[PDB]
């Protein structure tokens, strides 16, 4: 969480949610005898193409918006 | 069902290909359903999303690779 | 002949088997974290410090 305040300065605690979640599930899959490897190995698979997906299908740039998105992105903060 | 409802609209939305729209469908906390979060000026920045996933996945991947523990009494 | 040393002395055999399952049991303990498939170990120290 620290670390996420540092080098972005939101979102702080949707990232510690996130990544208790994360392990939680990853947990429940391991007791069921499926190997840690496979599980890190899904994460990243699925960290990536979600990062992917999100570039490339979820952006909105701020060009076509003006000064209103600016205010808008400060109410939602 | 207010999860379930945002599954639904994001399956249209990814199935359809004349229903992309619905890609900015989020919460209105204060009414409890489903709405149009670009139209209702609900943003974040991007890097926010995915600085979280990434270090929100490299946490998980570090506490997933551990499998035993050893705690040394202390020496006092 | 027949009957050779009789080896009065038992500490010996002793020692090398305290040796031996001492040995034994950190191999088995430090096996869990061979090869690919094997998982990491987390350390604390008595001050405190954590390495995995
Ligand atoms: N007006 C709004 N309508 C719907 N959702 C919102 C609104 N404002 C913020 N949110 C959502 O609430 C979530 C919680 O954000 P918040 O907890 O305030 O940030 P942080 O995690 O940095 O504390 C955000 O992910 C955001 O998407
Ligand atoms: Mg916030």
């Amino acid at each position: 969480a620290d670390l996420q305040d540092k080098e972005v300065g939101d979102g702080t605690t949707s990232v510690v949610i996130i990544a208790a979640e994360l392990l939680k599930n990853a947990d429940e899959l391991v007791k069921q005898k499926i190997h840690p490897t496979s599980v890190i190995s899904g994460y990243r698979l699925a960290c990536k193409e979600a990062v992917r997906y999100i570039n490339e299908n979820l952006i909105v740039n701020t060009d076509e918006l003006g000064r209103d998105c600016l205010i808008n992105a400060a109410k939602t903060s | 069902d207010l999860v379930a409802k945002l599954r639904a609209f994001h399956n249209e939305a990814q199935v359809n290909p004349e229903r992309k729209n619905l890609k900015w469908i989020g919460l209105d906390l204060s009414n409890g359903k489903p709405r149009d979060n670009k139209q209702a000026g609900v943003f974040e920045p991007t890097i926010v999303k995915v600085k979280s996933l990434k270090f929100a996945t490299e946490a998980a991947i570090t506490i997933l690779r551990i499998d035993d523990l050893i705690k040394l009494h202390p020496e006092s | 002949r027949g009957k050779g040393a009789y080896q009065d002395r038992d500490k010996p055999a002793q020692i090398r088997f305290s040796n031996i399952s001492a040995a034994k049991a950190v191999a088995d303990a430090i096996r869990t974290s061979l090869g690919p498939k094997g998982m990491d170990k987390m350390i604390q120290d008595g001050k405190g410090d954590v390495t995995i």
